[PDB]
């Protein structure tokens, strides 16, 4: 019709800059503080490949003591951004948890989603852009490299993630 | 910055 | 267009 809307989930340990990605999308900002997140929701009208839609986005908590919320957010949510800090190594170890959680209670193998290696600005990293790409590989799922402090890579990881419910859809 | 699955390991599409 | 998309 006029408009599409998709309900994206931003999941991932405490502090590896997921409300920083969804804010630098949203408000154009660099959240430079750290805010720990409980639940936050935003609902914003893009246009992407010039299909009008409109993204509403949970941003979750990393925090453990917050896990007894996930399985809700992963029966609503149709595509998932999975975000690991890059000089995190804990972070990229704990994807694997999200990942088989979302499986688990959607019941399926085939899930949209994305990837993300944030805080691409650092000049140093422990956790090997090879090492990731190939753990996106093993998921078949694409894997996308961002800043939220630069933008880098902002729009290119929840759009890759809209076009996938896009495709899966069809 | 996209590292797509059937990507060359560690080489990104910028197109 | 949902109203409650959380909760055509
Ligand atoms: N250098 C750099 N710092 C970043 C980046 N993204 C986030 N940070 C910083 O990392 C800290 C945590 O970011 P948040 O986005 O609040 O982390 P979060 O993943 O939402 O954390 P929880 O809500 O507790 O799960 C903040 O001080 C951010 O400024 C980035 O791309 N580069
Ligand atoms: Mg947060």
């Amino acid at each position: 019709g006029p408009m599409t809307e998709y309900k994206l989930v931003v999941v991932g340990a405490g502090g590896v800059g997921k409300s920083a990605l969804t804010i630098q999308l949203i408000q154009n900002h660099f959240v430079d503080e750290y805010d720990p997140t409980i639940e936050d929701s935003y609902r914003k009208q893009v246009v992407i490949d010039g299909e009008t839609s409109l993204l509403d986005i949970l941003d979750t908590a990393g925090r453990e003591e917050y896990s007894a919320m996930r399985d809700q957010y992963m029966r609503t949510g149709e595509g998932f951004l999975l975000v690991f800090a890059i000089n995190n190594s804990k972070s990229f170890a704990d994807i694997n948890l999200y990942r088989e959680q979302i499986k688990r209670v959607k019941d399926s193998d085939d899930v949209p989603m994305v990837l993300v290696g944030n805080k691409s600005d650092l000049p140093t990293r422990t956790v090997d852009t090879k090492q990731a790409h190939e753990l996106a590989k093993s998921y078949g799922i694409p894997f996308i490299e961002t800043s939220a402090k630069t933008r880098q890579g902002v729009e290119d990881a929840f759009y890759t993630l809209v076009r996938e419910i896009r495709q899966y859809r069809m | 910055f996209i590292y797509w699955p059937w990507a060359d390991l560690g080489v990104p599409d910028c197109g």
